[PDB]
């Protein structure tokens, strides 16, 4: 069984920064190929054999390598560039390689948060989601939690987390708190509290029912 | 000219069996090989096989020898993919590519890939909430808004602001399943003297429960 590890699986670069991909394969082989996948669409072809350019490819990428390594470089990292490289085995069973995501490097911004309390819509049917976003932030790493009259709240949250934005190259948080209008009314106060690594201080919204 | 349109998502049983096809255009379809691609949620990609439509022979990965099952038609220039004995392991995102054979193949066609749900939930339509400030944002010189689309199945839905309008300051998020239902967000944040001076609705699409929200969020 041939195994092809890619490195780095993850990496920030910031725009005009050269490049360089791995791909290293368990055991020689004769040639390689590349792909580009962005988010929700197919993967493209990148590089043929090694280092022939596939359609729609700006000439800033380059392939090389040869036995058990291989890479790709960007010799000026654009922001179009940013995306996930598969590499391939060019042969039976044309084996993938585990990938690397490849992002754009910006300075660092604190999450704005935003507090939603449970719609009257929501309520009148019996139900009581609340609901923050903490939106536009950089780096990726976040925290989230969350506080009914003032304790945590473990477990029962569902978080989902958007990848780089295409305009600002920040990250985004929604992180939903489902209860029956019951529950809801059960408590006054609810808090949605945000940990950034560009504070230790935790941004909190909140608000009360009544 | 090549193209390569595969056919719409798919929501099978467990144990059932699917059949996605891969319709091909703009080239010989008897002249090339098509082969198959498989991609679980979340990963890595996984080549399945390839069917010689000149022939109808067919060559797999030895995992998914009696798994999947590659057939061609020549008259509608079409590639076929039978799974059988469905699990939660297949479900993934499928793709047909037709490769050209130089020093070895070269995938230079992919088509759009086909969505496969195996589960035994039934298709069920999103309650769509408005998400509106609680007066406390305001500080904020911009204002965020959105809408919580929450317990549907299948994937996927669709959502635009305002029709499209609004686009920039739009955040979907990933949707999360629980309890075997879907539930996912979408914020759009806009500057303090755009809402509720104006109109700002988001626009909701369910294709599996033929589903068509337009929700106007009001203070």
């Amino acid at each position: 069984e041939i195994v092809l590890t890619q490195s780095p699986a993850i990496t920030a670069a910031s725009l005009g920064q050269k490049v360089t991909i791995t791909c290293s394969a368990s055991s020689s082989v004769s040639y390689m190929h590349w792909y580009q996948q962005k988010s929700g669409t197919s993967p493209k072809p990148w590089i043929y054999e090694i280092s022939k350019l596939a359609s729609g490819v700006p000439a800033r990428f380059s392939g090389s390598g040869s036995g058990t390594s291989y890479s790709l470089t960007i010799s000026s990292m654009e922001a179009e560039d940013a995306a996930i490289y598969y590499c391939q085995q060019w042969n039976y069973p044309f084996t993938f390689g585990s990938g690397t995501k490849l992002e754009i490097k910006r300075a660092d911004a604190a999450p704005t948060v935003s507090i939603f309390p449970p719609s009257s819509e929501q309520l009148t049917s019996g139900g009581a989601s609340v609901v923050c976003f903490l939106n536009n932030f950089y780096p990726k790493d976040i925290n989230v939690k969350w506080k009914i009259d003032g304790s945590e709240r473990q477990n029962g949250v569902l978080n989902s987390w958007t990848d780089q934005d295409s305009k600002d190259s920040t990250y985004s948080m929604s992180s939903t708190l489902t209860l029956t209008k019951d529950e809801y009314e059960r408590h006054n106060s609810y808090t949605c509290e945000a940990t950034h690594k560009t504070s230790t201080s935790p941004i909190v919204k909140s608000f009360n029912r009544n | 000219e090549v193209q390569l349109q595969q056919s719409g998502a798919e929501l099978a049983r467990p144990g059932a069996s699917v059949k996605m096809s891969c319709k091909a255009s703009g080239y010989t379809f008897t002249s090339y090989t098509m082969h198959w691609v498989k991609q679980r949620p979340g990963q890595g990609l996984e080549w399945i096989g390839y069917i010689n439509p000149s022939s109808g022979y067919s060559n797999y990965n030895q995992k998914f020898k009696d798994k999947a099952t590659l057939t061609a038609d020549k008259s509608s220039s079409t590639a076929y993919m039978q799974l059988s004995s469905l699990t939660s392991e297949d479900s993934a995102v499928y793709y047909c590519s037709r490769p050209v054979v130089r020093l070895g193949y070269n995938f230079d066609y992919w088509g759009q890939g086909s969505t496969l749900t195996v589960s035994s939930a039934k298709t069920t339509p999103p309650s769509v909430y408005p998400l509106a400030p609680g007066s406390a944002a305001q500080t904020n010189s911009m204002v965020t808004l959105g809408c919580l689309v929450k317990g549907y199945f299948p994937e996927p839905v669709t959502v635009t602001w305002n029709s499209g309008s609004l686009s920039s300051g739009v955040h979907t998020f990933p949707a999360v399943l629980q309890s075997d239902l879907y539930t996912l967000s979408s914020s759009v944040t806009v500057p303090s003297s755009t809402w509720p001076s104006e109109t700002v609705t988001c626009n909701v699409a369910h294709p599996a429960s033929s589903t068509k929200v337009d929700k106007k969020i009001v203070p």
